[PDB]
């Protein structure tokens, strides 16, 4: 009936940037294994016994928050339904330790290797002791979300991972059918370790705050099919000539022999008739967008000219190329992306054939930056001939603020904010009773300024000042004596449309004021509260000699800086709800 | 739970095992959501 | 509805982003063809208002074949070509009244899409009559000599001089641009580059058409190759500044001096650090005010005992001097004041002379209440408006961040300052001095970087008080500024 | 249930990379926490 108190040490978990799942699409065979070994020197620390756990999370746990949790301490894994744990004696799931029997009944002693078994079709997760099995298994669980290898650990523990790519020395043999991150793992970046749901990270000069992380056919259409198929043969012949690899007298497939030394119709039909089949299908699909082709300009056939071929250009291949001049032909790069969707769809169809029948590619939208751009450029330089022919077409916002104790009622106060990125950020002041779960400045509870779009927010947006870029340290004047709020950017006072100087005149004192900052998704930037004058970037434009005082001028400790949670806790129904009224009969 | 979901909220059922698993007394334990589903219970063209 | 129709276009200014791709240009350009047809159509309905609304309608994958008014645009601007030749004699109706119709067209800095094949034919056709008639020659002065020069944008969409003057073979026979003229572009400004060093004449007659010759090339050079050529603008700052030295005389031309500064007040590298001559211009800038400071002495002497008509002495003196001087005050504070504090913040000796100066303007305004009368006269020549806000930006950081942030003696003398205390009485009676190292804000906020910030702090007790006494005197006038509002 | 409620940032954080991507930790840390019996949460 009464509240209890004790001491609990902090708990945190780490995970590499590896993801896996099962769904309709590029599954990457979804068969993988994880093997690590631990080596620690703290069997029993000062307060309690350190704990280590192993398991997986379906990218929906977000359990690690430094501080209190659903049980006693912010456990990494096994304290809910979105993670699993194995401490060497029990299995952890939702604060329930289920004991299991296995040889070597002891905790995770140093210099011990473990392995994890994963199944994608039927829910099945199992583990593996140094050389012994486990008498338990996880089964009948949902799979909505990507899975990453996660281990919970306390202070004092050192551990390393194994990858198999560059420095993964697998002491224990891999399971029969699971790969060590071979086919396609993070293809558009590298691999490393990173915490989950990290709302704060250390900075070089000062700590930074990071935001949340997420048939009938027109004859013109019919005749142009042959008029464009011939250009495809022309381009391939042109490409063959530009390669410089003449067909070799000896018939070897490994010397990059060219099987195109044959008539344009006497050739083996399956390789090119199907090749022409996509050409018509891609063209008919791309034009299937509501646009009807008609000769309403007569600027296509009259432009038919013969390109100039130097005598040295013609070579023994015997196929005359006709490439149109590109010295001054540059229509647009923007419309090239219109054909990207079909090519990605076509590659995806090609991907399905490659994977249905596995010793590979993935969806083209997220293959990799370098290759996809190169392939798109390679595809663009061939489809531009069609266009050169003369044819035309047609997850929330976290809020950061100080606590109610530091409310100010008078004086001239000032603090500095830095915007490392250039996303959606807002800085300003707010009333002590700032209700969360509402946009900054949407209601009358704050006077916030948005530097991303040059807008000021108070009961509605309004254009004010210029947008942001890299750097752009921004401060905030304030003066309750004369009831003014003034912003500064990199050493200059912002200007309004009417020429006013941060027009926020005649603001009531109210219950004092309070500094506040907000962060959009995927944004990095830290705020300085003026613990010492040195850390201030300038303090030499509007605060040095105008009577203004830095906020944390005479403190001996950092400000608490309360922030906003994510988990939906429980609250009683307020009696003054606008439209939810309960009555007890 | 929040929103964007109404089905498949409970997972990680019990994993009890025996020598031969011949005991005919088992249940989907570890059910975090001891819930029902009324919307599928009645069937009539009225509003009672 | 002609004025009514333009309301929608005036209201719809954001049409450029989501709309205005191919439908606006096809029909908007055809409307101006009506203007030339109705140019000679005299009627009772006022045409100045008809062209006023039309004067705002002018701004409003690679194939643009619907454009046909571009070709008809060439003949549109040739209407005034013959009138310029006839303008030498002045004919009764063919005069400057019909010239105003071409002013709107040339002011298109943003909408650059087409070339219209007019590379340099039009600018040269009108440049020669302006240059060849620099002398007054007893002819009527052009209504807007500066506007015509400003009309020349430095490009239309891609322009470089010296193309057709020397080359005449491929011009009419047969792309090739921005590669021929390399060491011939700056050839005519060099001839007049020595003019500021040679225009030592007092009156403005020897420069009879200065506003039509000096502004137009100055803006052109800083436009082209601004990011590649950096020494070109260095001569630009020196050239214009020397010409403006003639403005030092009180009354020379009331219609020429104000127009020059407003025509091109922008500066890029005119700061003291890149241009050390700007620091030397402080002595010249001092003479602008120090000579004008002594002017008020004559008014005060004649304002004693009211022996003669005071309005005959005080009003006759400040009227001629203060009327054009206001252009000089805004010239320094236009953009040069944006770079001085950076040098001042890093070093206290950057603008000591300027800091110890420019207070004479407030000193003159303290007495001589008639100054507001002439100030209003110049206000409409071009509330708590900018008339009295001139020194606020200059007295903001210059005197406060001077020395001895924590001295606690100005405030005590502040009440004494607003007590008609003579300078001698202020100096001698305040020779005691006071300071206290309390653990209040003066302990840490002050003397922790106020003294370390000053690299070489001066050691003189009364001299620092003199700066405080001068600073305090400026404060005693700030009450009057708040009293009006 | 509310969507989001306020929270207090801890004054300190745990201190913490190659050759298998090893991660180390040596600084001990502790914190005194409350608990509600009915709510069964820290």
């Amino acid at each position: 009936l009464l509240l209890q108190t004790n001491l609990i040490n902090y708990v945190t978990s780490i995970r590499p940037n590896i993801f896996v799942g099962r769904a309709e699409g590029s599954t990457q065979y979804g068969k993988w294994y994880f093997e690590v070994m631990v080596d620690e020197v703290v069997p029993f620390l000062t307060a309690q016994a350190t704990h280590l756990r192993v398991g997986w999370a379906l990218t929906e746990g977000y359990s690690p928050y430094p501080g209190g949790g659903e049980g006693w301490g912010g456990n990494g894994v096994g304290d809910d339904l979105y993670s699993y744990g194995f401490d060497g004696l029990h299995l952890w799931t939702g604060h329930v330790a289920r004991p299991v029997t296995s040889p070597g009944q002891h905790l995770l002693a140093p210099e011990d290797v473990v392995s994890c078994c994963l199944d994608l079709s039927v829910p099945s997760i199992s583990f593996r002791i140094n050389g012994c099995p486990v008498q338990g298994v996880f089964e009948a669980f949902n799979l909505d979300g990507l899975f990453f290898p996660v281990v919970s650990f306390s202070a004092g523990v050192k551990v390393r991972f194994l990858l198999g790519g560059r420095h993964g020395e697998f002491k224990f043999l891999p399971p029969p059918g699971y790969a060590p991150c071979h086919e396609a793992v993070l293809p558009r970046e590298r691999l490393r370790l990173e915490p989950i749901k990290e709302y704060r990270r250390e900075g070089p000069r000062g700590p930074h705050l990071v935001g949340p992380s997420r048939i009938v056919l027109p004859p013109h259409l019919e005749r142009i099919r042959e008029k464009l198929a011939e250009n495809i043969h022309e381009l391939w012949a042109l490409t063959r000539i530009e390669q410089g690899w003449t067909y070799g007298p000896v018939r070897d497939d490994n010397k990059r022999l060219h099987p195109c030394l044959v008539n344009f119709h006497s050739l083996p039909e399956p390789e090119r008739n199907y090749n022409l089949q996509m050409s018509g299908e891609t063209l008919k699909t791309l034009l299937a967008l509501g646009c009807h082709v008609g000769m309403a300009d007569e600027k296509a056939e009259d432009n038919l000219k013969k390109t100039k071929l130097p005598k040295t250009y013609m070579m023994s291949n015997g196929y005359k190329p006709a490439p149109l001049d590109l010295s001054h032909v540059r229509l647009t790069p923007a419309q090239t992306t219109l054909v990207d969707r079909l090519a990605e769809n076509g590659h995806n169809v090609w991907a399905r054939d490659r994977v249905a029948q596995w010793y590979r590619l993935v969806p083209y939208r997220l293959l990799d930056e370098a290759t996809k751009r190169s392939n798109r450029d390679s595809l663009c330089q061939a489809v531009r001939t069609l266009l050169g022919y003369g044819y035309n077409i047609e997850d929330r916002v976290r809020i950061f603020r100080a606590e109610k104790s530091y409310t100010v009622q008078s004086g001239r106060w000032y603090f500095e904010f830095e915007a490392v990125t250039t996303g959606e950020m807002r800085v300003g002041w707010a009333r002590p009773e700032l209700r969360p779960d509402v946009e900054l400045g949407a209601d009358e509870l704050a006077y916030v300024f948005n530097g991303h779009r040059g807008q000021r927010w108070h009961l509605g947006s309004e254009p004010f000042g210029r947008p942001w870029q890299s750097g752009d340290v921004v401060g905030c004047m304030i003066d309750l004596t004369e009831n003014t709020i003034i912003f500064t950017l990199n050493g200059e006072v912002l200007m309004s449309d009417s020429g006013s100087e941060t027009a926020f005149r005649e603001i009531e004192i109210g219950d004092g004021f309070l500094p506040v900052c907000s962060l959009g998704p995927g944004q990095v930037g830290h705020l300085n509260l003026g613990q010492d004058v040195s850390s201030l970037r300038f303090f030499a434009i509007c605060g040095l000699q105008e009577g203004f005082e830095p906020f944390a001028i005479n403190m001996q400790r950092p400000v608490t800086t309360w922030f906003s949670k994510s988990l939906p806790q429980f609250e009683p129904v307020p009696p003054e709800h606008p439209h939810y009224e309960v009555a007890r009969m | 739970p929040g929103q964007q979901g109404r089905i498949s909220h409970t997972d990680l059922v019990i994993g009890c095992l025996v020598d031969l698993a011949t005991g005919l007394m088992t249940f989907t334990a570890n059910g975090k959501e001891s819930n029902t589903f009324f919307q599928v219970e009645p069937n009539t063209k009225l509003f009672p | 509805p002609l004025i009514n129709q333009y309301f929608t276009n005036h209201c719809l200014y954001f049409l450029s982003t989501p709309a205005k791709v191919l439908g606006s240009g096809g029909h908007a350009s055809n409307k101006e063809k009506e203007m030339i047809t109705s140019l000679f159509c005299k009627l009772a309905a006022l045409v100045r208002h008809r062209v006023s609304l039309f004067g705002t309608d002018a701004p409003a994958v690679a194939l643009l074949p619907v454009l046909t008014t571009l070709f008809q645009h060439i003949a549109q601007h040739q209407f005034g070509d013959d009138v310029i030749l006839d303008d030498v004699q002045v004919c009764s109706i063919y005069s400057l009244g019909t010239t105003k119709n071409t002013y709107v067209e040339k002011l298109r800095p943003a909408l650059g899409e087409c070339l219209a094949r007019l590379a340099a034919a039009m600018p040269v056709a009108f440049l020669e009559p302006q240059l060849n008639e620099y002398n007054a020659c007893s002819v009527y002065t052009t209504k807007s000599p500066r506007e015509r020069a400003i009309l020349g944008l430095n490009s239309v969409e891609e322009m470089c001089p010296d193309i057709p003057v020397l080359d005449r073979l491929m011009a009419d026979i047969g792309a090739r641009y921005t590669e021929m003229p390399h060491v011939i572009e700056i050839t005519l400004p060099m001839l007049c580059s020595y003019l500021p060093r040679w225009w030592e004449r007092g009156p403005e007659a020897p420069p009879p058409a200065l506003p039509a010759g000096a502004p137009p090339p100055c803006t052109a050079v800083t436009s082209d190759h601004l990011n590649s050529l950096l020494g070109n603008i260095l001569r630009i700052i020196v050239n214009n500044l020397g010409i403006d030295e003639a403005t030092w005389m009180k009354r020379l031309a009331v219609f020429a001096q104000p127009i020059v500064s407003r025509a091109r007040p922008e500066l890029l590298h005119s700061h003291f650090i890149p241009t050390i001559g700007r620091l030397r211009k402080r002595a010249g800038k001092v003479v602008a005010e120090e000579e004008q400071l002594r002017l008020e002495a004559k008014a005060e002497a004649e304002e004693g005992e009211l022996l003669v008509r005071d309005e005959f002495s005080v009003l006759c003196r400040d009227l001629y001097a203060l009327y054009p001087l206001l252009i000089r005050y805004v010239d320094n504070n236009r953009a040069h004041w944006l770079t001085e504090p950076n040098a001042n913040a890093e070093e206290l000796f950057r603008m000591v002379g300027e800091i110890f100066i420019y207070w004479s303007k407030s000193h003159n305004f303290k007495r001589e209440e008639q100054n507001f009368v002439v100030q209003n006269e110049i206000n409409n020549m071009s509330v708590a408006t900018l008339k009295k806000m001139l020194p606020i930006g200059l007295n903001m950081c210059a005197p406060t961040d001077q020395d001895l942030i924590m001295l606690a003696k100005t405030r005590y003398a502040l009440k004494d300052t607003d007590e008609e205390v003579r300078e001698f009485l202020q100096n001698n009676l305040h020779l005691q001095g006071k300071v206290e190292g309390s653990p209040s804000l003066r302990w840490q906020m002050a003397l922790y970087r106020g003294l370390p910030g000053r690299e070489e702090d001066a050691d003189d007790p009364e001299k620092i008080v003199r700066r405080v006494q001068e600073v305090s005197a400026v404060l005693y006038h700030l009450e009057q500024t708040e009293h009006p509002y | 249930l509310m969507p989001v409620s306020w929270s207090r940032m801890p004054n300190h954080f745990l201190q913490v990379e190659r050759l298998g991507w090893a991660v180390q930790c040596q600084d001990p840390l502790t914190m005194m926490a409350l608990h509600i019996p009915e709510e069964n949460r820290c």
